DNA sequence: GGTTTTTCTCTTTTTCGACCTCGAATTCGATTTTAGATTTTTGG
DNA sequence: CCAAAAATCTAAAATCGAATTCGAGGTCGAAAAAGAGAAAAACC
């Protein structure tokens, strides 16, 4: 909803420390909500992680911005219901195949 | 039809309104311009100046000074209600001129 | 609610004065009480009306009501001639009372049934002026063609603050019983809860259609009890109508009467038993078709086993489900398999959220037939209907009535659900039911409209600005 | 939660197997048979000490703890023998057993009590094995210096699930009824509960303070019953301590024993009763000195009038209330002018929410003494102390220590409470309590750094917006 | 006996109720693959 | 008789769901309480 409470003291928490540009989804029954981790911050209390393998490819601020292209099924927050497999498979356009020039 | 038991009156157009109920007790309380003739509840109060004035100048003046005439009645005990009415009502604020409304 | 709600409110007017559940016993046992005396003084005496009555003592006339209604009420044990003795020391006559229709051995006797009103109570003082009171409060209800167990369906519903159902989702489902079958019989039921969604149709088909009593099971003791006085208030007949007490998933009865032909219930949800299991409970008659049990946590369909298990050549089903249940790992997947082996499984309807009493989730709908064409068709529905504040909706008899309109013949309606395919439902992980819902109100816009319109917004923003810059004297 | 925590999770293991309440009282009785009987085997043999022992037949010998303990175990029929001869056949002697301690008339008796485990219970075989289970469970309980209570606090804070406190902000109204008085007696507690609130003082002063034991009254019987044994079980003296049964609006006693030195209390709150009133209860001794009564919606000061009533010449008292009782109405608000007719209310101090088990409201404190300087101060207090998850906080004790020290002498501090007047209390309509809190975190800004900081935004804004019209090319 | 004043109820306001009720958000147990190891059986 | 391969059993990370829960913010009904009118009592 609202991606902000209040402070907690930051570090030897076990801290995921939210590193240079990983991306969120919330959540389950959701599956909708997005936002880019912007500098370094929490886990706080529903999150899932979602980065990349590849570095020359992905540059996922990019899938950032093509994940929330789709409201498709996204329009339906409506069942009790974990989306995490059914999104994992696919689908998005992607330049292929003039990469990695 | 349900002005026959409403307990309400019907008002004019060109009035301004402000709750007593539940927001404040803990924040701002809001208020409006109503433009059109209408009724309110039992949690909230209507007012009409009386044409000494300029309607639009109680509203800013109120908005205004809501910060304190919050605090000059804020507590009226540890119930879910709010504002007293009489000191709601026995506010002084500086009603000038007409070209100093 | 013309001359009734009053009589609703009269009703919460005599709900007092402690915890609702204890005085309710007696409340209920009242009327009940009042409407087997009125109704015996009606069958004896439609003709010289007696309000008093007398010890005639013809037993060889007694005996005949003994096999009609099967109880004598007594010669002068009526509510009506008790009604002439009240606050009459002593109270405990009740008991006695209840002695007397309680013999009924001949023939299939359906009492040992009344052991509700005990005795709490601190003096016997205490219980005279209790039970007298209650039963002049019961007496003044102006009620007397004779509509009375409605206030008593308030009454069971103004508890659990269990849940049954919103009574126009019965009458939904009593129509998803529907149609044009008059063949023995109706209706069995697992896990029963109150005979109210045992009630619309043979209620609404007194003469209209003819086939048998109602038979079922339920698990509770004192909803049994609720149960059978529920629905042995509606003016049914003695013939076999009963439900007996025990489980389904236990002792699953009757096999031997009958496969049935139209099936309703009410399972509750998350309902976990005994695992997995330690009886031979998958080599029984019903789920070793299916392959393997249904464990603790999803231990909802079992009873759609124990459904599908008791029907007919052709006469439908109908079940309520929630749809979370829909695909619940590899075992559910595979008791789903076994569900779509056929067309078993024959329409599926989701049902919006709420309409239930503070759930708060959806539900959906299961209609099975061995009665095939055949192809699966998942005919879901979303809004509309109102929800929350005084029951709601509740609920538009257009609505339902179309919906049946789309059951009737398979049409294939967008902005709504339609049918789909065999090869869908294989295409599909077996899901329930995420097809086939289209609309998205992607409203498309226009480029210049939008940016002329923004160009008149700057228009007017940097002038505005200008003018604080004016105003920035100070 | 050293060697403890573990402990607790035992006795949650043992919570089975029914619904709580009924299980519990056996619970509970078995724990209490087992201290008393290992107290008594403590008090008999602390030197030859034998597990198992005999019929040493010496009555004169025995009328000696009969004095002292006021009750023989028995002989023979101590727990540790009877759990030798465990699921032997038959289970009633237990009833006979407690045939034993309730001889007990010599003297001041404190029996009649132990009727708690009675018997369903559907067979005797059912008892017999459902009761030797229990006592199995309990005497696997490794406790054996010998703190044993605090379980019996876990296992009656378990439910409502009444009300009592959480056991910090009894300390903290502990900490009101200090200080520096070693003057018989402590305490006196209208509406009771539990003895919880009525512990700590006392359990911390077991010889630095030596005045009485304690004395109260509580409406309930089976609440009555558990605070009984509750104080009985953290081993104290035999000599006055108890509590009496009945209502204090319709029992109140003991008035000639005595005006009493220091109170504490939890009273519930909204507890109407008989209006208004039909009795002369406005002419008794402690309700005439107000003017009016405590009528049914408003039925809370009644407590703390006979709060003040059995009061010394000096020593202080503290009960519990919510803030909502403000004003009240003209009737609450001549109550509150008797009340402030002298400095008999001394301080006040808030208390935020919930800081309890789902009421979810704050509360406040009222100490009360007719020991005087005087001035009115009200010292109330918001927060912070966390509230929810746990417990919780729970609670801070340097917070404490320092709001004692805020109580010690009469400071002025901002950002929390101080003191007024006499003449403020009579300026406001005897309000509770409005003043004084201040702080409001309005704060500052600048003109210039804030129109500047705006300005940056328009050269950001205003380009992008023109570099936003270059990529309208489509 | 008539008139005026005060009080009481009845009509109409009005201000509270250890609440309550809708949107937003979601931590633990229940349940499942995979990592892996150990044991047993079969084949050389 | 010894070695290798396969199958089963265990830990534990990895998923998954919850006739929901959490809590921010507003009840609506009703008790109860003040204003007008009527009736009764007292005084002139």
């Amino acid at each position: 909803g609202k991606t902000f409470i209040l402070g907690y003291t930051n570090e030897t928490h076990g801290i995921y420390q939210a590193s240079k540009a990983p991306v969120i989804i919330f959540d389950d029954f959701t599956t909708a909500n997005k936002w880019v981790d912007f500098d370094f911050k929490a886990k706080s209390s529903a999150m899932k992680m979602v980065t990349s393998c590849d570095d020359n490819k992905t540059l996922l601020k990019y899938v950032y911005y093509w994940l929330n292209t789709l409201p498709s099924e996204f329009a339906e927050g409506d069942h009790k219901r974990q989306w995490i497999s059914n999104y994992s498979q696919k689908k998005i356009p992607i330049p292929c195949p003039d990469n990695p020039e | 039809e349900a002005v026959l038991h409403s307990s309400t009156k019907l008002i004019p157009a060109n009035s301004i309104a402000i709750v007593v109920r539940s927001s404040i007790l803990d924040k701002v309380l809001p208020s409006a311009l109503i433009k059109v003739p209408a009724t309110l509840n039992q949690d909230m109060k209507a007012v009409i100046p009386h044409e000494n004035i300029l309607v639009k100048y109680i509203y800013h003046m109120i908005g205004s000074r809501g910060s304190d005439i919050l605090r000059a009645a804020k507590k009226t005990g540890g119930s879910v209600a709010s504002i007293d009415s009489k000191k709601l009502f026995s506010f002084k604020i500086p009603v000038p001129n007409i070209n100093e409304q | 609610a013309e001359l009734h709600r009053q009589i609703w409110q009269i009703a919460n007017d005599v709900r007092g004065s402690v915890d609702g559940w204890d005085f309710k016993q007696y409340v209920l046992g009242a009327l009940f009480y009042r409407f087997i005396s009125e109704n015996f003084s009606s069958y004896i005496e439609a003709g010289t009306d007696d309000i008093k009555d007398d010890a005639i003592k013809t037993k060889g006339y007694f005996i005949y009501p003994s096999q009609l209604f099967c109880n004598v009420a007594a010669k002068a044990n009526t509510n009506d001639r008790l009604n002439a003795d009240l606050n009459s020391i002593f109270v405990a006559i009740e008991s006695s009372a209840y002695g007397y229709p309680s013999e009924a051995d001949i023939k299939g006797l359906f009492a040992d049934f009344d052991t509700t009103s005990n005795r709490l109570g601190n003096t016997v003082k205490d219980k005279n002026a209790r039970l007298a009171a209650v039963l002049k409060g019961v007496e003044g209800l102006k009620l007397g063609i004779d509509l009375f167990g409605d206030a008593y369906e308030f009454l069971i519903s103004n508890y659990a603050a269990e849940f049954f159902t919103p009574q126009h989702v019965s009458k939904l489902i009593a129509q998803l019983a529907m149609h044009g079958q008059t063949h023995v019989n109706k209706i069995y039921d697992p896990a029963a809860g109150s005979g109210s969604l045992l009630l619309q149709a043979k209620k609404q088909f007194d003469n209209h259609i003819i086939e048998e009593g109602f038979f079922g099971q339920e698990i509770n003791h004192t909803t049994y009890n609720l149960a059978r006085m529920n629905m042995f208030l509606h003016n049914i007949n003695y013939d076999k109508f009963d439900i007996k007490l025990g489980n389904t998933l236990t002792e699953p009865h009757f096999r031997d009467e009958k496969p049935f032909d139209a099936i309703v219930s009410n399972p509750p949800y998350s309902v976990k038993w005994i695992g997995s299991d330690d009886p031979t409970l998958i080599n029984d008659e019903r789920f070793a078709p299916a392959g393997v049990l249904a464990p603790k946590s999803k231990a909802d369909f079992a009873f759609v086993l124990h459904a599908l298990n008791y029907l007919s050549a052709k006469g439908r089903a109908a079940i309520v489900c929630f749809p979370g249940i829909f695909y619940r790992g590899g075992a559910e997947q595979k008791i789903r398999q076994y569900l779509v082996d056929n067309n078993y499984v024959e329409t599926v309807i989701s049902l919006a959220p709420n309409l239930f009493f503070g759930t708060t989730i959806a539900v959906n709908i299961l209609v099975l037939s061995k009665h095939k064409t055949d192809t699966n068709v998942q005919f879901i529905d979303a809004s509309e209907l109102f929800k929350k504040e005084t029951n709601n909706n509740i609920l538009t008899d257009a609505h339902i009535e179309q919906i049946m309109q789309v059951f009737a013949s398979k049409e294939d309606v967008a902005h709504l659900a339609k049918s789909v395919a065999f090869e869908t439902v294989v295409a599909n992980d077996y899901n329930l039911s995420v097809s086939s819902y289209v609309e998205a109100k992607d409203n498309r816009e226009i480029i210049d409209i939008a940016e002329l319109n923004a160009e008149l917004k700057t228009t007017v923003s940097k002038i505005d600005q200008l003018r604080k810059d004016i105003d920035a004297i100070v």
